[PDB]
């Protein structure tokens, strides 16, 4: 029952971690342990497809 | 030993990197390795 | 049936994916997966990571490799070569029917 | 007519129990065997890829005998998923071209995989570009994040 | 990816602190029931988490 | 029917493989796809 329930969705997500222009799968470094910085940045996101590469399904 | 590696301790997986080296130029320059340990030949 | 040949072989990753069941003993010693961290900052890769999809996409690509590197051992250069979609002779899919 | 005795009852007695569960089984039967029929011409070239690639990424794994082989370069990460937009769902459906299949084997000569956009509730398909981080400070005592949240980077 | 804390890991419903393991210990452990981010439905954090 | 036969047996001396398969990875398939979930990407503890 949970492996129908909860698959679909891991599948969904690790689709979506794919950059086909760099290839592979992307992860950022967390840093717990307080539990975390009280502060956070995202300085920019990088071209991770382009318009001549998307197809729908 | 995978369910335990991936989600116990927080919303993020469990890495550890025992070897880490640097690419660039194309030479390859090794920074450090660990011989002995929870990684060996197995 | 076409496929029942490849059915054992494809059960070694079809159900993990990422993971193959073989060598996972090894690779997660338990808690935390081993991992070899090779960093990458060749020209190469400094272009595809970040100046794809800008008006600088051959600004140090094209200058890596005027030099000794080859274009075999580089990461591809999205900027040519023809995914499955906009490839020449219609998209290349196929079709079990 | 002894043995038609012995043979009635006992068949009678198998039939009155696992009829119904035949029957309504049959019947439940119809959706899922419509949906199989549907994807069918993406079977034989799933489990063809996935055996290709099975060596491949055993390779890793295995090739050092105490670790994983990794090509690691720094590069920028998507918005994270905003509250009510990117929630989950389950209406996927198709496949490349619009319809069922496989992708030809992905050699170096056609590398990057063509993305494929379906019902999800996310997507990365408008990162075409370099831009800045939509919420590109963000606090985590009172809340407080500079920039806007968005579906439209 | 680049950036620090874009979106904070959430330990809430995830094993405590002090029942981490030591990176030295190989021997497995049976794997906890139950173990999701418990976060109450809530800003971008584990938007896309199993309580969705 | 017969080959049929070797397979289901090797399928049912294996029953409890599979029930143990079904069991385990419906125990922690939420919590590893809770990494996934907050951005686009993964979730990652580097140790070192």
């Amino acid at each position: 029952e949970t492996g129908l329930h909860a698959y679909p969705n891991l599948a969904a997500n690790v689709l979506n971690i794919n950059s086909p222009n760099q290839g592979g799968i992307i992860g950022l470094p967390v840093l717990p342990g307080f539990n975390y910085l009280p502060f956070g940045m995202n300085l920019a996101s990088t071209a991770m497809t382009l318009p001549k590469q998307i197809a729908y399904s | 030993i995978i369910g335990r590696a991936g989600g116990i301790y927080g919303d993020f997986f469990n890495f550890y990197a025992c070897d880490l080296t640097l690419k660039l130029n194309v030479r390859t320059v090794r920074i450090t390795t660990q011989p002995s340990g929870r990684c060996t030949p197995k | 049936g076409r496929a029942a040949p490849y059915l054992v072989g494809a059960l070694k990753l079809i159900l993990t994916v990422p993971f193959n069941i073989d060598n996972i003993p090894k690779a997660i010693r338990g808690d935390y997966i081993n991992v070899s961290l090779k960093l990458d900052l060749t020209l190469s890769s400094v272009d595809n990571a970040f100046l794809s999809g800008t008006g600088v996409s051959g600004m140090l690509r094209a200058l890596e490799q005027a030099w000794g590197r080859d274009p075999a051992t580089m990461i591809p250069d999205v900027r040519f070569t023809p995914n499955p979609h906009d490839a020449p002779g219609g998209p290349l899919v196929e079709r079990g029917e | 007519l002894v043995a038609a005795v012995g043979f009635g009852n006992t068949g009678g007695d198998i039939f009155e129990r696992g009829g119904p569960y035949l029957v309504r089984g049959a019947q439940d039967l119809l959706p899922t065997s419509a949906l199989l029929d549907e994807y069918s011409p993406a079977l034989f070239c799933t489990i063809r890829n996935y055996h290709d690639a099975a060596p491949k990424l055993a390779g890793a794994l295995g090739g050092n005998g105490y670790s994983l082989l990794t090509n690691s370069l720094v590069v920028g990460v998507g918005n994270p998923y905003v509250y009510p937009d990117n929630l989950p769902r389950v209406n996927a459906k198709g496949g490349p071209e619009g319809r069922p299949g496989c992708w030809q084997p992905i050699t170096r000569d056609l590398w990057p995989f063509p993305y494929l956009v379906m019902d999800t509730g996310a997507s990365i398909a408008p990162y075409n570009h370099f831009e800045l981080g939509q919420p590109m400070f963000a606090e985590y005592v009172w809340g407080r994040q500079v920039g806007e949240n968005t579906i439209n980077p | 990816g680049l950036g620090i804390n874009a979106p904070p890991p959430c330990l809430t419903g995830f094993l405590p602190a002090s029942q981490w393991r030591s990176p030295a210990d190989t021997r497995t452990e049976p794997l906890p029931s139950g173990l999701y981010c418990k976060i109450p439905k809530d800003a971008p954090n584990a938007v896309r988490g199993a309580r969705n | 029917l017969e080959q049929l036969r070797t397979v289901s047996d090797v399928l049912n001396e294996r029953k409890q493989d599979l029930a143990d398969i079904l069991t385990v990875a419906g125990k922690f398939i939420t919590s590893l796809a809770e990494a996934l979930a907050s951005g686009p990407y993964f979730k990652v503890m580097l140790v070192n």
